[PDB]
């Protein structure tokens, strides 16, 4: 992903102010409700049957916490995302065998929960920044189809 | 195929936007040019840049379309008829830049409605916005 | 969306069809599991070897439920609402696999019918297989 | 791509009774039929108004005979199809914009094609073999997005 200076100092400011506990609990929770055929992946993580199911379901926003983490590994080294996804690459695609159009939809829904948390603040110069970032990261995750 | 619950939801968050009908509509359009670059191909002559009157002019338009939209949504291919001649039949508009604008409406109502777009309406709202999308993309004259 | 001209493209079709609608869904699904291997994960306690007695039978279903389909083309989403309920619902389907299937059918048809199987025919077949993914993919009760 | 030599020889034989003057024709000439938006991409082809039309198209004819010419030249590189493709993913990419979904549907489009002409010959161990060679070049044409 090549961001200038000035879009990468964007996107790091508004990172530096999302809330690590929360953010990756609620866009992982909006695309189990959102997208819904997404649930199968997560037979394990207990009652998903309702909205206010998911998105309170401790499961769901422990694994949140992960997976921003790796939105988080993305951020600081955008020069070599391939190499830090080669891992979960390889989880997600060889062993898990999830579709990719699937990690576009939950990077477009995080860019959703950023935008809901931050108003008017998330502006279209600002989203167009993150648009790169999770076009970059669902890339990456998608290496091992490519 | 959306859920009377759907309808709903959709009717109910839409109502919202009201009077910042063309203004919200605008902000969609600015945020796909600027995210999607590639989606300028389609408005060759327009004046696209930042605060552009045409894109004002255009959101309204848009909006107001989606305000039929909502108006008839258990029958909208006979109310968006001419919408869909003109994106499929005349601009033949590739399906993948519904999404893209569909995503930037998204935003822009999560971005000013915050208390409405929990994630019920959330996905309401997307299915919404895709169907209206099949309608446009569609030939079914 | 399906033109009036798709809609009579479809049942001249599938009226064609006719009595060998089983066995060309057993094949439409034998296709689909060699091809796309991941789509066999929905099936894991399945026989899916060639010739599968399992497979055949299953075939027969997916025949006649598109056969109920088109006998209620202009009202899909009530007459496929169990379907859609099962796809949707309860196995969780992602509808990438329902473009998978529908190609694997259109390439049954055209292997079978290939006098029938004309450029305007392919195109309302088409169409129609993605109204129908679209309904079982969907949660509208 | 991977064959099994079962598949490459199977490949091989079928490839052999392709019409090279016709197939890539009607192969094109479906896809702006059956996804008609592609049509956005060949204004200076002259008619396409009618399925009758765009099948008799001199056009379309000529620009398919190329366009299969390319997958005949993918099935002797199926080890280097990113290097091969390289100069073509440029252009697709990079200068017409062609959204990747739409090297998806031509490929299909094809297999379709090989199926009606064929019929039984066209056996479903052949077409599993044919889709991942044009999962292939699509992955290879698409490569400048990856
Ligand atoms: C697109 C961005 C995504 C990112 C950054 C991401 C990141 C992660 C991370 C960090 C883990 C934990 C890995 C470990 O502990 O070894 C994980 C696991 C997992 N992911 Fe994702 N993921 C993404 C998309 C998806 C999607 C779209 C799905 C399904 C629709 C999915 C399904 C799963 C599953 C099933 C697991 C294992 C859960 C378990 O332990 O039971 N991932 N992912
Ligand atoms: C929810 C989705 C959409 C809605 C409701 C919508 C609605 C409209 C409306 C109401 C008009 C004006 C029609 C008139 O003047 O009679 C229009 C025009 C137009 N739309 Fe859209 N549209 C949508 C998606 C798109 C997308 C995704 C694109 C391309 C990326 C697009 C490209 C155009 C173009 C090029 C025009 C003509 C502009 C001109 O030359 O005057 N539309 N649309
Ligand atoms: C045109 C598209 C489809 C049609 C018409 C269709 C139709 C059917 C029918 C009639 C049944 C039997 C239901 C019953 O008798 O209770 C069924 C079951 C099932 N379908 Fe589909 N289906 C379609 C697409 C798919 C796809 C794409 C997948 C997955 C890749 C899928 C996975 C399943 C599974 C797992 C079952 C249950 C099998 C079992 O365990 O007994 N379906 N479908
Ligand atoms: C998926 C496999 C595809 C292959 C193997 C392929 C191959 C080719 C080849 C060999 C050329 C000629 C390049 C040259 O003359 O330098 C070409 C040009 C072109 N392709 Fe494709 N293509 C594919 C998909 C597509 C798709 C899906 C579209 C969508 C519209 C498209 C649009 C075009 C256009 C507009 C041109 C230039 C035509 C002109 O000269 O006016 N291609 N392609």
């Amino acid at each position: 992903v090549h961001l200038t200076p000035e879009e990468k100092s964007a996107v790091t400011a508004l990172w530096g102010k999302v809330n690590v506990d929360e953010v990756g609990g609620e866009a992982l929770g909006r695309l189990l409700v959102v997208y819904p055929w997404t649930q199968r992946f997560f037979e394990s993580f207990g009652d998903l049957s309702t909205p206010d199911a998911v998105m309170g379901n401790p499961k769901v926003k422990a694994h949140g916490k992960k997976v921003l983490g790796a939105f988080s590994d993305g951020l600081a080294h955008l020069d070599n995302l391939k190499g830090t996804f080669a891992t979960l690459s390889e989880l997600h695609c060889d062993k898990l065998h999830v579709d990719p159009e699937n990690f576009r939809l939950l990077g477009n829904v995080l860019v959703c929960v950023l935008a809901h948390h931050f108003g008017k603040e998330f502006t279209p110069p600002v989203q167009a920044a993150y648009q790169k970032v999770v076009a970059g990261v669902a890339n990456a995750l998608a290496h091992k189809y490519h | 195929v959306l859920s009377p619950a759907d309808k709903t939801n959709v009717k109910a968050a839409w109502g919202k936007v009201g009077a910042h009908a063309g203004e919200y509509g605008a902000e969609a359009l600015e945020r796909m040019f600027l995210s999607f670059p590639t989606t300028k191909t389609y408005f060759p002559h327009f004046d696209l840049s930042h605060g552009s009157a045409q894109v004002k002019g255009h959101g309204k338009k848009v909006a107001d379309a989606l305000t039929n939209a909502v108006a008839h949504v258990d029958d909208m291919p006979n109310a968006l008829s001419a919408l869909s001649d003109l994106h499929a039949h005349k601009l033949r508009v590739d399906p993948v830049n519904f999404k893209l604008l569909s995503h930037c409406l998204l935003v822009t109502l999560a971005a000013h409605l915050p208390a409405e777009f929990t994630p019920a309406v959330h996905a309401s709202l997307d299915k919404f916005l895709a169907s209206v999308s099949t309608v446009l993309t569609s030939k079914y004259r």
